[PDB]
């Protein structure tokens, strides 16, 4: 039928129906609106009125301005004519290139896979990244996770994964930038024109983009991820496809979740927090998995506010995820990039039954070695290195040469550097670390083992000096 | 600059006191015969308000 | 005289009573009134009372209004008038408003009379989107060698101010708006420049000292003060930023460039967070209210540059954050950095030390950088961001080689030339001379405590008799090596002239 | 027009106090005791400030050029 609306309170409108109230998650049209401003009701509360999130702004409602009801929850087109468009929350296109004209459409809440489909397949996908491949390994299918603060890297290290990994990946992509920089999501879009992967003139592209960013309100950015989750659930299920999901950040949209919390008078929880915010993000992860129709490897970055990882948001999404690649302030401090914390990120893929004896033992030495130094830099910044006998100058010395040989040049990183970047083969991730830690390299000094791929790279350094 | 701040201090209290007197012969301005006129005009206006409905 | 000015003012004020859908204020306290009555009144409506001032309509409860009121509480009484203006709260835009100084509502403060403005633009307007952006390629040059150099700005760009108390914050900012004195007076419109401070939360005599400064540099006929002081209400400095952001959002539309600056944007926190807790909103992290993110983000992000099809214009930001200890680790700091693309933070360690800018070149950083630069500038600052990345890795342990000292020395001769005076900003052209006989070599007999006397001789010299030198530099757009050489020579002709 | 009769008496009284202020010959017209010394206590710290009571500083003030001694050319 055909509603009122009663109540606008930032982006909560609460809309009073006259005959049929429209279910849970389904999409209201408000009339008499030009840029298609779309409602999703949220709760029923009572006497013929609901209350909806709005997905853009509430600026210029009046109160009794008519809504229509759809009948359907929020669809968003999928298919091959989806592939190089870019689309917003509501699957409109914003590329300006013309409707997506598309026969099959989707709606962005669905339930997730049954307990019953579901695949242990765990084959270690390689990343080129050394700290990446050693020490916390991603798996072709599966969940990985950049968890990272403000300004110690995660659009490059995204960016570099893409690099690296989709444009040679054969299946398909799908990009969904949630709550980020529009300048982010324009370089993105301009760099996959270059590289090909998009085509302007033609089929045959690989990757499409779904953006809903910071600038937009709490409404359109807490469900921005579902519609780019809905792209790649049609490419896995419906197609049959290996696709690679990349979310840029999660944090965004569990953000924008408690940002409408207090306005749809909810207690808050701890901190302030939705008292939602695990069923809400459990019942959104569990949409991105591996089935048996199709893989998807998904990449999500998570930012952590005021660097803090004991937050209900990060410490829920750990759970979720099969690798984690946590990134560190004080280790991007001290000039190490990619600034990943070896002693914070797991994979549960390191397992010596999977990806071989060789590398689980060289990742475990470098943990327990790296482990040591952290528990004597307590005793190193007040008595110095006088007073460390010589199996902790060891200890300290090839600790500081794992440290500068785990970073690593990117390539999209080159322009804030000037570094070429370097594609580093996990064998010979493994042969460097495997020198390092049995005291081959012990006459080179540690400058050279830093910002070089491979260990030749270490040995031209060294002699160059 | 003198001549500047002593036309301005001048053109200052000329400008209050000038105010004050006013308020004061306004409060002194009233009489019963333009308060009934008033009051006519106010009744007027209202039904000039009564008419745009 | 005074008569006619008298009699302009009582015909301008009509009252004109008519209408006019009111509602009775039920209580009135904490700076929110509650009203009965306006059925039709829209979401964040701008209102007026019966004393004069505004308000805004923030909730719109089904028997009554909430309203945050633009002022003092105690103009306000219970059973006043509260009639609708019929307005989403707006603010005067403009070139009225160059050479002005309002307040938050943008009422002249200034006792220059009235605005003569035309139009008024919404403070709660979106941000644009991906197609109407495009890539931040124009210089914004505040004048400051230290951020020309290593931290560049481009005309768009989102940089962070960011330090303790009492470290240069509001200098760097106040040097920024006058250093476009140069491009503002110059015939070149695109280059032209229109700057708006925001002042939130200051004390009064500290924005007086700032017009005074502005008027007297002459840098006020491009500028915009919008003042929200100490002794003003909490949603006055709330409101301030947008007000301001509204007037720069003016410029940026109509294809000029504008630059703003919001000094600071910690005082309008803590404002919002007066209005949130009076209002028993649940606080969260540092009893701060959970939307004070996207309160700075909401702001920020109409700072953006414009595509061609959009008028190619612009608008810069320049937040002021201050800190307590040196903390970036702290809520508002971490918001605001994730939110801008890049800091430029000072150091009270540096500034204690009479290293005036104490800009830490080791935390601010910028993340467009070579595109906000010219090419001469970048050409020489590539290698200043590699000698001193060079000096700060063997000053780290040094505390020996020839070539270790070598490096230290030109390390402190770089950070002696870094060092600037304050009020007195640069053109680019001087500031790529400087940097060049620095990086160069050309200060490896000069002593430290020398540079600056150097640095002003060697600028009069070549204003004097050099001419043709910036003629060259200013066709060529950049340093070739047949002119380095002959920068070298003129030099070195000209250190042996000065002592022999 | 519907001039409002506010208006317009506050107009007439404006030009009834020109009118009388030109029959005063523009001096002050019945001003309080109060701003008639916060006038002159402001024309007093004026006068002190700018140094009116050496001299006059409505005429043109006169200027002695300080006789000047060199630093001994000689030693
Ligand atoms: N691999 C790298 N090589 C060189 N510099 C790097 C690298 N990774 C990060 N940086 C530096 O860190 C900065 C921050 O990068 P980025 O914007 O990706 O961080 P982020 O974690 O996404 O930040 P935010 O959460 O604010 O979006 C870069 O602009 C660059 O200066
Ligand atoms: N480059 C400079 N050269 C000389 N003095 C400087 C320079 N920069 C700042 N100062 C001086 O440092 C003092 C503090 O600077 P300023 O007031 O700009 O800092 P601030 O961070 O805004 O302080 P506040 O916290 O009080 O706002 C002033 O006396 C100013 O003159
Ligand atoms: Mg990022
Ligand atoms: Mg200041």
């Amino acid at each position: 039928s055909n509603g009122q609306i009663t109540a606008v309170i930032g982006a909560v409108v609460d809309v009073q129906f006259e005959d049929q109230l429209p279910p849970i998650l389904n999409a209201l049209e408000v009339q008499g609106r030009s840029p298609r401003l779309i409602l999703e009701v949220a709760q029923h509360l009572g006497e013929n009125t609901v209350r909806t999130i709005a997905m853009d702004g509430t600026e210029g409602l009046v109160r009794g301005q008519n809504v229509l009801d759809t009948g359907a929850p929020i669809k968003i087109p999928v298919g091959p004519e989806t592939l190089g468009r870019i689309m917003n929350v509501i699957g409109e296109p914003i590329d300006e290139r013309g409707p997506i004209v598309t026969d099959k459409f989707a709606a962005i809440h669905a339930d997730a896979p049954e307990f019953v489909e579901m695949s242990v397949q765990q084959e270690i996908l390689v990343t080129g990244i050394k700290v990446v491949d050693l020490l916390a390994p991603y798996a072709k299918g599966g969940k990985i996770g950049l968890f990272g603060g403000a300004g110690v890297g995660k659009t490059v290290l995204i960016m570099e994964l893409i690099n690296n990994v989709a444009k040679a990946h054969g299946g398909y992509s799908v990009f969904a930038g949630v709550g980020e920089r529009t300048r982010e999501g324009n370089d993105l879009y301009h760099e996959m024109i270059e590289s090909g992967v998009i085509s302007l003139k033609d089929k045959t592209s690989k990757v499409a983009l779904v953006y809903g960013q910071m600038n937009e309100p709490p409404g359109a950015r807490a469900r921005v991820a579902l519609t780019g989750l809905t792209v790649a659930e049609y490419f896995r299920d419906q197609e049959g496809q290996d696709v690679l999901l990349f979310i840029d950040n999660i944090f965004r949209f569990t953000q924008a979740g408690s940002e409408v919390s207090a306005l749809l008078g909810r207690i808050p929880s701890a901190v302030g927090y939705q008292p939602t915010l695990a069923t809400d993000m459990g019942t959104m992860q569990e949409r991105i998995t591996t089935t048996k129709k199709g893989s998807i490897t998904s990449v999500q970055a998570i930012y952590v506010p005021a660097d803090d990882l004991t937050d209900p948001a990060p410490a829920t999404t750990f759970a979720h995820l099969d690798a984690t690649t946590v990134l560190s302030r004080a280790i991007a401090e001290l000039g190490i990039y990619p600034a990943v914390d070896p002693l914070d990120s797991t994979s549960r893929i390191l397992d010596p039954n999977i990806i071989g004896e060789e590398h689980y033992n060289i990742a475990r030495g470098v943990q327990k070695i790296l482990q040591d130094y952290k528990s004597l830099q307590d005793i190193i910044a007040i008595l110095g290195m006088d007073e460390l006998s010589e199996e902790d100058k060891l200890i300290v010395s090839r600790a500081r040469k794992i440290q500068r040989f785990l970073s690593q040049p990117f390539q999209v990183a080159e322009v804030f550097t000037g570094h070429a970047g370097k594609l580093v083969p996990i064998k010979d991730t493994i042969k460097g670390f495997k020198m390092i830690l049995n005291g081959e390299l012990d006459h080179l000094p540690e400058v050279a083992f830093y910002m070089v791929g491979p260990i030749e790279e270490v040995v031209a350094k060294a002699e160059k000096i | 600059d003198y001549h500047l701040e002593t036309e301005r201090a001048q053109r200052q209290i000329k400008q209050k006191n000038m105010v004050d007197w006013i308020v004061r012969n306004v409060m002194k301005s009233i009489t019963p015969e333009q308060e009934r006129l008033m009051l006519s005009k106010c009744i007027s206006d209202l039904k000039a308000m009564s008419i745009k409905a | 005289e005074i008569s006619a000015v008298l009699e302009e003012k009582i015909l301008g004020a009509a009252p004109k009573e008519n209408l006019e859908e009111t509602g009775r204020v039920l209580s009135i306290g904490d700076g929110i009134a509650r009203v009965y009555g306006l059925k039709n009144i829209q979401a964040e409506e701008m209102v007026e009372f019966s004393s004069g001032l505004k308000g805004m309509a923030l909730n719109l409860e089904p028997d009554n209004v909430g309203i945050v009121v633009f002022g003092n509480d105690k103009h306000i009484k219970e059973g006043d008038i509260v009639k609708r203006t019929g307005a989403i709260v707006d603010v005067p835009v403009g070139e009225e408003l160059l050479g002005r100084v309002v307040d938050a509502l943008g009422n002249p403060i200034d006792g220059k009379g009235p605005i003569g403005s035309k139009t008024r633009q919404r403070v709660g307007v979106k941000a644009p989107g991906i197609i109407p952006r495009v890539s931040v390629r124009e210089p914004m040059q505040t004048g400051m060698k230290a951020v020309d150099s290593l931290v560049p700005i481009g005309r768009g760009q989102r940089e962070l101010i960011i330090g303790d108390r009492q470290t240069g914050k509001t200098a760097i900012a106040i040097d920024a708006i006058i250093n476009q004195k140069r491009f503002n007076d110059a015939q070149d419109e695109k280059k032209k420049l229109y700057c708006v401070y925001v002042a939130i939360g200051q004390k009064r005599s500290t924005v007086a000292q700032i017009v005074k400064r502005l008027t007297d540099t002459d840098a006020m006929r491009y500028t915009i003060v919008v003042s929200a002081t100490a002794s003003d209400a909490a949603p006055l400095q709330y409101l301030a930023p947008y007000s301001g952001c509204a007037m720069g959002e003016f410029f940026r539309d109509n294809g000029k460039h504008a630059l703003i600056i919001y000094d600071d944007l910690s005082k309008q926190a803590v404002a919002y967070r007066q209005m949130s807790l009076l209002l028993r909103r649940p606080p969260g992290r540092e009893a701060y209210p959970g939307d004070v993110f996207y309160l700075h983000s909401r702001l920020l992000e109409r700072a953006a540059k414009m595509s061609e099809s959009n008028g190619g214009g612009s608008l810069t930001a320049l937040p002021v954050i201050e800190t307590q200890a040196g903390d970036v680790s702290a809520y508002i700091p971490t918001n605001v950095i994730s939110i801008t693309d890049g800091q430029i933070f000072l150091e009270t360690e540096l500034f204690y030390k009479g290293i005036r800018p104490a800009i830490n070149v080791g935390l601010s950083v910028s993340r467009v950088g070579s595109a906000a630069q010219t090419r001469a500038m970048k050409q020489v600052a590539g290698s200043m961001k590699l000698e001193l990345a060079q000096y700060r890795e063997v000053a780290a342990f040094a505390q020996l080689d020839a070539s270790t000292q070598q490096l230290l020395s030109r390390g402190v001769r770089l950070t002696e030339l870094l060092k600037q005076g304050q009020y007195v900003p640069m053109a680019i052209e001087d500031q790529v001379a400087i940097i060049y006989c620095g990086v160069r070599g050309h200060l490896d007999k000069v002593e430290p405590s020398k540079i600056t006397k150097f640095e002003k001789e060697f600028s009069q010299h070549i204003k004097t008799s050099h001419r043709d030198i910036l003629d060259t530099i200013a066709k060529e757009g950049q340093i070739s090596p047949d002119t380095d050489a002959k920068l070298k020579k003129v030099v070195t002709d000209f250190l042996s002239t000065f002592q022999a | 027009k519907a001039v409002d009769p506010i208006q317009k008496l506050f107009l007439d009284k404006i030009k009834e106090y020109d009118q009388k202020s030109k029959a005063a010959g523009g001096k002050l017209l019945e001003a309080s005791t109060e701003i008639q010394r916060e006038l002159d206590a402001e024309l007093d710290k004026l006068k002190k400030m700018y140094g009116g009571d050496t001299a006059d500083l409505s005429k043109f003030p006169s200027f002695h050029f300080e006789d000047p001694v060199v630093d001994p050319i000689n030693m």
